[PDB]
């Protein structure tokens, strides 16, 4: 259990989790706010 | 022939001689380190310039140096 | 007419002479 | 010595084929020759300079001879816009009949090559008219070549060979080069313009026979000495003027009009005469700065010693630099090559925008060829300049004599320099590539409106500052109330503003987002090439991986596989790497120029403006589209005059690709292979009757880097040259 | 004091069928090499050039083309087997030059009769800059 | 307007692009039954297209003769949404990331085996440190003043 | 004839695929060209240069207390070669991939 | 399967996120997607497969066999790991791969 959390902390796994979260986030942002060349809220 | 030199930073671990594939280097007595021996290059006419000795030196910086120089049949490793 | 003389002169004769001569100089032993 | 090379005993004693190769590649590195002295060094260089000058004169003499004897010059002068000039005739016994037919053009009796050097427009502009004039030129230049050989020979015998102290007399050489070599030459050239070229522009044929009878100006000499020089600017040529004729001809010999000749689309000859006269005066007066034999002038050493800021942010300033540079021929060659490369690119940028030769701006293949030519020359010259900076740091640099001056401080903070060049190159690369790729994805998904198109508003604002009205920024020269506009309204500004706002010429072409992106690619290439060369020069004396590198020389294979592996760790290797980046950079520059102009010349400027913002646009609408006539120069259905460019086009593709061999395969593979071949030869009957005098070996490590870079470069240049000339000349527009 | 053993011809050579890896014209007109060793038995060993040969019981003589081949095979003889070896250089005049072990002691073992060659008594970083030996034949490491 | 451009709300080429795009998607739409799912998808792309062009027109983007937005990065206050404002956002996020990573490296540098936490992330420490990036500009400014930002004599 | 009637001719589909469902093959065409040219950096150079450059970059990181404990090193000589040939092969093969698929899907 | 000479085989559909739905092209049969060049449609037709349901059942069986193979890997490395003599029984292995694997496979 402790060893498994350790394995899940290793560089490639933490990287896939981190960038997968980041990708879902950016995808959803471009889903609710698509296109957009500018920051329109000023 | 390639020039090969030893520097008094040498600690006499003998690894340059052990690495040399043409027997260029020897261990001679000396009083400057604990091992009481320092390397020497008395047969550089057989030196092929592969720098295995330099790969073998633990001193920072190196205490063997191979200065590749005038090429010969022996330095080019030719069997023909 | 002149190109029919000088084109083979510098494209055949001159390279043959220069290559042979340089070959001799380069293979010489003193 | 005992055999070739006689200047290197270590090479002559080599029993392998290497002896020959390295004998060739080291023949000019005098400092590495056996028994070299400083005197011998300088004298060999000096004589080599005379030999170079002789080569240059002989070469120009040959060009003159061939234009006169096989060219169109006399016919071309009568119709500049409808005669293709002739470089020389083609006598190749390999031609079939179709090649004889298809290459016979320009109104000639057999196959010929059309010249794309632009010497017809130049010689026409400066006053040459007949083939006879050209022959007189060619014989004059052959004569000059001979006297170059004569002086170079002469200064190699004693009492005619100069001491090194004479070579190191810098102040005198600067005074004579500024005042005499630059100034007086320019002044004399203004002479040729007002006595010959301008008369020939007004219908008067002035040669050596009658140039003493003719006056250059009706009142001339007398308004000059009175100090009322404006009488020479009085009656310029008319805006309606025919260049070989007296129609519209004026009498002015020195003007400052500012634009172009409406017929020839080139600079006014009176403008150019005035120019060379004025800068000639500046060089004459400036060539009296340094001290020689008369008790007045500057000690350059003393000036350098004097320029040390207090507070010590530059340490000891420029102290010791006079000897550091005067004693190092590599430092001098580095400064010369750097400056010369800058002004070579400057020539490239100013000859397409401000053409100085009659009827050259309408010859589009020539303008493209010349711009490409000089930009690649400039690139090679720059890489060489940095190369000799590095060689300076290794061979000549004396750390103790430059202690704590600006030069040593370059080495002292080299990691900040190299690291910030790395940062700039990474920023430029990430973002320029990123924007190009974004735009390509937008056009792939069918949404061009989603592109990132940044207006080059700063350069646009500069063009407005020059008086261009395309962007409506209303700044100086673009605005009526500007003092800068008022100050020049009476002089150059009418012609200048007239020229800049004409839509046909290449004077400050209109720019948009596509120009923004390529300009940032160009910034990337300058920064990366500069990063490679600067890191190479500053790490030439050593790094943490090789702290004693200065003891190994400029060029060595490597330092073995120890300490992690050390391939390409020498400074020469940094040059070798940077040449690739230079070819890339000048490739971007010339792709840019040629596409913008080839769209301008077709009236289809929009195609560049819309297609240059994504890379598929460059691949499809520039290279692919303009290869059409080229690759059909010969085909299963026949040939045409473009075949020589089709063939060459593949030739380059071949040579380039051959280079990859020497660059990807390394030596040991080939050395073992050659050992098997030696066995094969010795064990083959009849053939073993023949023995080699030199032991066949694989090329050296460095030698392969050089050979592969040379194939890569020859293929690069020849490929792009074939495409450039075929794609432009095939259309001529 | 050490006396090099003279090369004894008529010393037997290992059992081997021949290979394309052996001597060439270089051995006839320039130089070749000879390695001798004492074996306790008949063994199979890898040839530095061909494939496999049979080391003979007793004295073995083996002519090779390069010094490095002698030292490679000898290194292996001393390692895989436990065999003393010597080797020599042989010129086309018949002259022989004893090479290794030069002292009768292997060179990695310090022996007192040995004189220093190419030894510089300074750190490597104290070598002078090239400019200080320019136009002189010297190299900064030759000091 | 700026640089000779025209507002995309006033650009004929811009409206021609919107028209040709929409008619293109409708040409694809004529092939499918209007109740079908491909049809609803092409309708969604059409609505998204109208939203796109209408938004670019609204927020004041200038257009070239190409009918495409061009961005004014000079700093002109009418166009800060095109670079300066997203640029400040970027610098905030990038400064956050770098400041947090630097905080982690400083935090593990005196460990008995530093590299051990560089290949296997100390996630509790990382979670403790991620929200320091929220105030990274104050922290880095204070470090610059205090002399903790730059290593001495390097 | 190979350059003209094969490559130049049959590449028109992949360079004309933008705006269609085949545009992915255009993107992969250009990207595979990119990784292929990218391999030439590794195949034509050597790790000594890169390790020296990295020495300067490392200096810059130590200046700001952000140098990593896992010391950065240039790739090994062998790894330089392996990276090089891997990207060369991927770039060339994927380039021909996009070329083929766009061509034969359009005209087939 | 109805109209093979007209419809283009397509087995991948993309989500409409960032503009990429253009890659869902007209492949026929009232279907938007990416045309596939693997050949599975001709295999499935040659195997008599008609319904999507049969493809579902094959996908489930394939998934089960993935689980079984993975299990056997763990089992024969961690539980019952064959002896070296077992591997070296070459005559047994060739006899079972010639007659058992290839023969009974081809017959099945
Ligand atoms: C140095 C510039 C130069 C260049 C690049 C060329 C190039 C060419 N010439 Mg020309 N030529 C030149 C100068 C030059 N020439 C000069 C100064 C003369 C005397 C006025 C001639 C007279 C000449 C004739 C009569 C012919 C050519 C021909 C040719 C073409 C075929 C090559 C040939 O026949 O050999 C060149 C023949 C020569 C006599 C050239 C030698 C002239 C001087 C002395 C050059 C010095 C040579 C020297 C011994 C070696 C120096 C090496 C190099 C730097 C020159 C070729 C394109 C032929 C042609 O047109 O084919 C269609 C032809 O029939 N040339
Ligand atoms: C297309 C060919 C190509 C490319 C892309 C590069 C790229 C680069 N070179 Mg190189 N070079 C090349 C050819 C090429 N080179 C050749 C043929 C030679 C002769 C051997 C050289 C020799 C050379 C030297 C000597 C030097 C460079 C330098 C550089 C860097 C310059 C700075 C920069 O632009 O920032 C970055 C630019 C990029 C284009 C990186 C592209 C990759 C991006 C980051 C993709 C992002 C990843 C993305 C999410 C996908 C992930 C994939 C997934 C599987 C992980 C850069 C990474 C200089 C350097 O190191 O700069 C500091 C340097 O000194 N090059
Ligand atoms: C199900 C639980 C389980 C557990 C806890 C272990 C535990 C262990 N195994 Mg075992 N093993 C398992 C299942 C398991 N195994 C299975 C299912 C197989 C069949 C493949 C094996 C076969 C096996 C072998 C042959 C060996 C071990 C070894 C080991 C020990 C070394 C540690 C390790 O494996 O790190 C490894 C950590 C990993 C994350 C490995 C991941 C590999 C996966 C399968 C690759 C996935 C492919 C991927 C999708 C490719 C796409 C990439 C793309 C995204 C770019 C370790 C104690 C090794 C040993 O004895 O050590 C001396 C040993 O040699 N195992
Ligand atoms: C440095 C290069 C670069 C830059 C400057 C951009 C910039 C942009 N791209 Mg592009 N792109 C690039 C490279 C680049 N791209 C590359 C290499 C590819 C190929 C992989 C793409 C492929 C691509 C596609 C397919 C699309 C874009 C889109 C966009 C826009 C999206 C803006 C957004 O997400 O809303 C705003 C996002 C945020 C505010 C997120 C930040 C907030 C954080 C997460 C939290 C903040 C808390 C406080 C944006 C202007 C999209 C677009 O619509 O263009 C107009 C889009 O469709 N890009
Ligand atoms: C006024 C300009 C100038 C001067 C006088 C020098 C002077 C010198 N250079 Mg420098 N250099 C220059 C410009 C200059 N260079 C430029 C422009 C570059 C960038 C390309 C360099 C880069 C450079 C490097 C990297 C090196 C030198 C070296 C040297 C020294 C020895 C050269 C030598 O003997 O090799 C003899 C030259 C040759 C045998 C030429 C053969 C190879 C050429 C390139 C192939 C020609 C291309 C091909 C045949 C074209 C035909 C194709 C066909 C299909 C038509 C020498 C003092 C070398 C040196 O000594 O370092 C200390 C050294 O390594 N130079
Ligand atoms: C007024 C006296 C005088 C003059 C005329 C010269 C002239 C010259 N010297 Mg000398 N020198 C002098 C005094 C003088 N020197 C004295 C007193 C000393 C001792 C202190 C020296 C010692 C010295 C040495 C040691 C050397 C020279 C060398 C040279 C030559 C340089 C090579 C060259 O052709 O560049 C010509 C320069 C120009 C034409 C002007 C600059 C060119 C500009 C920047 C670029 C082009 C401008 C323009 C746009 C061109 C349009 C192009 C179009 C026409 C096609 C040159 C002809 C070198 C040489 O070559 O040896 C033979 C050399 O080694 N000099
Ligand atoms: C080095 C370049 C050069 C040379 C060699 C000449 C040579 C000559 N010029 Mg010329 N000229 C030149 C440049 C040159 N000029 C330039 C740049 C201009 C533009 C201002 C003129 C415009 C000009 C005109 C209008 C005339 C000449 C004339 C003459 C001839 C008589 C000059 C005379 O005796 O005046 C007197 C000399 C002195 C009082 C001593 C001068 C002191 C020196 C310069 C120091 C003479 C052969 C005259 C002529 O007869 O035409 C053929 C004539 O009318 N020149
Ligand atoms: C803590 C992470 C970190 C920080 C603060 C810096 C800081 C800096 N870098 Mg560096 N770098 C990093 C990581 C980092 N780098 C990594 C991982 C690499 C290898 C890919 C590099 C490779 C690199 C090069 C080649 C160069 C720099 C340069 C620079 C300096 C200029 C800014 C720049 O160019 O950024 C550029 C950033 C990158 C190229 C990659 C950054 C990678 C990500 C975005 C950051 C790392 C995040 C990390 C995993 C966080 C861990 C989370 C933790 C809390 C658990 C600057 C001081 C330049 C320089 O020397 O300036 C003078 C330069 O030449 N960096
Ligand atoms: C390494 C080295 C070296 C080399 C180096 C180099 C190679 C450099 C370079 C460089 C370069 C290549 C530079 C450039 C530059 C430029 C500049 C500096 C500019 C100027 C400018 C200005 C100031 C201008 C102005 C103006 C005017 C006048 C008018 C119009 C407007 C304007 C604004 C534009 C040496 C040998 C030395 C030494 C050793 C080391
Ligand atoms: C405004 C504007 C503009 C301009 C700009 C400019 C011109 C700028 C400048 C800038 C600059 C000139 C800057 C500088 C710099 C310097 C230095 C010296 C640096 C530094 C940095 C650092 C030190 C960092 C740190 C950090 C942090 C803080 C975070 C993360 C981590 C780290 C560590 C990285 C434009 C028009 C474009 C656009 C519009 C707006
Ligand atoms: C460019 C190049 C390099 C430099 C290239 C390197 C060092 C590749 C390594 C770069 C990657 C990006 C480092 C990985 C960084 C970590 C993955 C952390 C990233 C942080 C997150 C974004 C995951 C060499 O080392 C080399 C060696 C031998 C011959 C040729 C070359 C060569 O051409
Ligand atoms: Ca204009």
């Amino acid at each position: 259990m402790r060893d498994l959390k350790t394995y899940l902390s290793v560089a490639p796994v933490a990287s896939t989790l981190w960038f997968a979260a980041l990708a879902g986030l950016l995808i959803e942002i471009n889903r609710f706010f698509p296109d957009a060349l500018t920051f329109p809220f000023f | 022939s390639h020039s090969v030199k030893i520097y008094d930073t040498c600690i006499g671990c003998t690894q340059c001689v052990r690495a040399c594939p043409t027997d260029v280097l020897e261990m001679i007595p000396w009083g400057g380190c604990k091992a009481k021996q320092i390397a020497s290059a008395p047969r550089t006419e057989d030196c092929v310039g592969c720098k295995r000795c330099e790969s073998a030196c633990p001193t920072d910086f190196l205490s063997v140096r191979v200065y590749l120089w005038h090429e010969t049949t022996r330095s080019m490793g030719l069997a023909y | 007419n002149l190109p029919s003389l000088f084109v083979p002169l510098v494209g055949l004769l001159f390279p043959a002479v220069a290559m042979a001569s340089l070959f001799l100089h380069v293979e010489k032993r003193l | 010595a005992l055999r070739f090379p006689r200047f290197s005993q270590g090479l002559a004693q080599d029993p392998t084929t290497r002896r020959i190769w390295f004998g060739i590649a080291t023949a000019h590195d005098f400092e590495s020759h056996d028994d070299i002295t400083e005197g011998r060094l300088y004298q060999n260089i000096f004589a080599s300079h005379f030999g170079q000058l002789a080569i240059i004169f002989l070469w120009t003499s040959g060009n003159l001879f061939h234009v006169a004897w096989q060219g169109n010059f006399e016919a071309w002068v009568q119709d500049p816009l409808h005669v293709r000039p002739i470089a020389h005739a083609i006598w190749d016994p390999h031609f079939g009949q179709p090649a004889v037919e298809a290459f016979t053009r320009g109104g000639a009796l057999g196959p010929v090559n059309i010249a794309y050097s632009g010497v017809y427009q130049w010689w026409y502009t400066i006053g040459l008219r007949t083939n006879e004039d050209l022959y007189t030129g060619a014989i004059f230049l052959l004569f000059l070549s001979f006297i170059s050989l004569l002086a170079g020979w002469l200064h190699l015998q004693p009492k005619w060979k100069p001491s090194v102290s004479w070579f190191k007399n810098a102040e005198s050489r600067l005074n004579h080069h500024l005042s005499g070599l630059f100034g007086v030459s320019s002044l004399a050239w203004a002479g040729h313009l007002v006595h010959v070229a301008i008369p020939g522009s007004r219908g008067e044929y002035v040669r050596w026979n009658n140039f003493l009878s003719v006056l250059p100006h009706p009142q001339g000499l007398g308004p000059l000495f009175t100090g009322q020089w404006n009488l020479y600017a009085q009656n310029p040529d008319s805006s309606n003027h025919l260049f070989s004729t007296s129609q519209g001809a004026g009498t002015a010999i020195l003007t400052l009009l500012g634009g172009f000749h409406p017929q020839t689309q080139s600079l006014w000859l009176t403008d150019m005469a005035h120019h060379h006269l004025a800068i000639a005066i500046l060089f004459l007066i400036g060539g009296h700065m340094y001290r020689t034999n008369f008790g007045i002038g500057h000690s350059i050493k003393y000036i350098l010693e004097a320029h040390i800021p207090p507070g010590g942010r530059l340490g000891r300033g420029h102290k010791g630099l006079y000897d550091t540079i005067n004693n190092s021929i590599h430092f001098q060659l580095g400064l010369a090559l750097a400056s010369l490369g800058v002004i070579t690119s400057l020539v490239a940028q100013h000859m397409y925008s401000l053409p100085a030769y009659a009827f050259i701006a309408q010859d589009f293949t020539t303008q493209a060829a010349l711009y490409t030519h000089h930009q690649y020359i400039a690139g090679f010259i720059m890489t060489g300049a940095f190369a000799h900076g590095a060689i300076f740091f290794i061979r000549d640099y004396n750390p103790e004599q430059n202690a704590d001056n600006v030069l040593a401080r370059m080495l002292e903070h080299k990691e900040a320099i190299i690291s910030h060049l790395s940062w700039a190159s990474l920023f430029l690369g990430f973002h320029t590539l990123g924007l190009y790729v974004h735009n390509d994805v937008m056009l792939a998904f069918g949404t061009p409106e989603k592109q990132i198109l940044i207006e080059p508003i700063f350069a646009q604002w500069i063009q407005s500052a020059h008086g261009k009205t395309s962007y409506g920024f209303d700044v100086l020269l673009s605005s009526t109330n500007s003092p800068a506009l008022n100050a020049g309204r009476s002089i150059w500004l009418p012609g200048w503003l007239n020229a800049i706002n004409e839509n046909s010429n290449s004077l400050f072409l209109t720019i948009g987002p596509g120009d923004f992106l390529v300009h940032h690619a160009i910034a990337l290439g300058l920064h990366t090439t500069t990063l490679i060369l600067v890191k190479g020069a500053l790490d030439a004396r050593g790094s943490k991986l090789m702290p004693d590198k200065k003891d190994f020389g400029y060029s060595f294979p490597c330092d073995g596989p120890g300490r992690g592996g050390t391939c390409d760790i020498s400074a020469w290797d940094a040059f070798y790497l940077a040449v690739f980046w230079m070819l890339n950079t000048i490739g971007w520059v010339t792709f840019y120029w040629h596409w913008k102009h080839i769209t301008l010349w077709q009236g289809n400027v929009s195609q560049f403006n819309e297609s240059s913002t994504y890379l598929m646009g460059w691949l499809r609408d520039y290279l692919w589209l303009n290869s059409s006539q080229l690759i059909n120069g010969y085909n299963p259905f026949g040939m045409n005059s473009l075949s020589v460019w089709a063939w060459m086009f593949l030739f380059g593709h071949l040579v380039w690709a051959t280079g990859f061999m020497f660059l990807i395969s390394w030596r040991g593979y080939w050395q073992e292979l050659i050992e098997t071949l030696a066995w094969a030869h010795e064990r083959t009957p009849l053939a073993n009757l023949i023995r080699w005098r030199d032991k066949p070996v694989a090329l050296s490590i460095v030698q392969a880097r050089l050979v592969g870079l040379v194939h890569f470069s020859v293929g690069y240049i020849f490929t792009y040259a074939a495409f450039l000339i075929a794609s432009t000349s095939g259309k001529f527009g | 004091g050490f006396t090099p053993p003279e090369l004894d011809p008529n010393t037997p050579s290992p059992i081997f069928g021949g290979s394309t890896g052996g001597l060439l014209r270089k051995a006839q007109v320039e130089e070749f090499y000879v390695i001798t060793w004492e074996s306790p038995k008949e063994q199979i060993f890898e040839m530095p050039t061909g494939g496999a040969a049979i080391m003979r019981e007793g004295p073995n003589l083996l002519k090779l083309a390069r010094k490095e081949q002698c030292l490679a095979l000898g290194t292996r003889l001393r390692s895989k087997y436990k065999i003393k070896y010597q080797f020599y250089r042989v010129f086309p005049s018949g002259e022989v030059q004893y090479l290794h072990p030069k002292d009768g002691v292997y060179p990695e073992k310090v022996n007192p009769g040995r004189q220093g060659v190419g030894v510089n008594f300074r750190s490597i970083g104290k070598n002078v800059s090239p400019i200080e030996v320019k136009f002189t034949g010297k190299q900064p490491y030759d000091l | 307007d700026i640089a000779g451009l025209t507002p995309c709300k006033d650009s004929k080429q811009f409206a021609k692009r919107e028209k040709q795009s929409i008619k293109k998607l409708e040409s694809s739409l004529k092939l499918y039954a209007p109740d079908s799912a491909p049809a609803l998808a092409i309708n969604a792309t059409i609505e998204k297209t109208k939203r796109r062009f209408d938004n670019y027109g609204k927020q004041g983007l200038l257009c070239g003769a190409d009918g495409l937005p061009h961005l004014i990065v000079s700093g002109d206050q009418r166009h800060w949404g095109e670079f300066i404002t997203p640029g400040i956002l970027f610098l905030y996020i990038a400064g956050w990331i770098g400041w947090v990573g630097r905080s982690y490296l400083i935090a593990i540098r005196d460990d008995k085996k530093p590299t051990q936490k560089e290949i296997i992330i100390d996630v509790p420490l990382a979670t403790r440190l991620v929200f320091r990036g929220f105030s990274w500009p104050i922290a880095a400014y204070r470090e610059l003043l205090n002399g903790e930002l730059v290593a001495k004599d390097v | 004839g190979w350059l003209r009637d094969f490559l130049w001719a049959q590449a028109s589909q992949v360079i004309q695929s933008y705006g269609s469902s085949l545009s992915a093959y255009g993107l992969f065409f250009l990207g595979a060209h990119f990784v292929w040219a990218f391999s030439l950096m590794f195949l034509f150079s050597g790790r000594g240069y890169w390790q020296e450059l990295i020495e300067s970059i490392v200096w810059a990181h130590n200046k700001l207390k952000v140098a990593p404990a896992t010391q950065p090193r240039a790739l090994s000589i062998v790894q330089g070669r392996a990276v090089g040939v891997t990207h060369y092969l991927l770039g060339g093969i994927a380039t021909t991939w996009a070329f083929f698929l766009a061509r034969i899907i359009a005209v087939g | 399967l109805n109209d093979p000479t007209h419809i283009r085989p397509s087995a991948q559909v993309v989500w409409p996120i960032v503009g990429q739905e253009i890659l869902n092209g007209d492949v026929g049969g009232g279907f938007r997607g990416i045309q596939i060049t693997s050949g599975f449609f001709q295999i499935w037709r040659a195997s008599g497969i008609t319904s999507e349901l049969q493809l579902y059942c094959t996908a489930i069986g394939a998934l089960v066999f993935a689980a079984l193979m993975l299990f056997a890997g763990w089992f024969h490395y961690h539980k019952a790991a064959p002896k070296l003599v077992w591997f070296q029984d070459v005559e047994s292995m060739l006899n079972h791969h010639l007659a058992g694997l290839l023969g009974l496979g081809s017959l099945s």
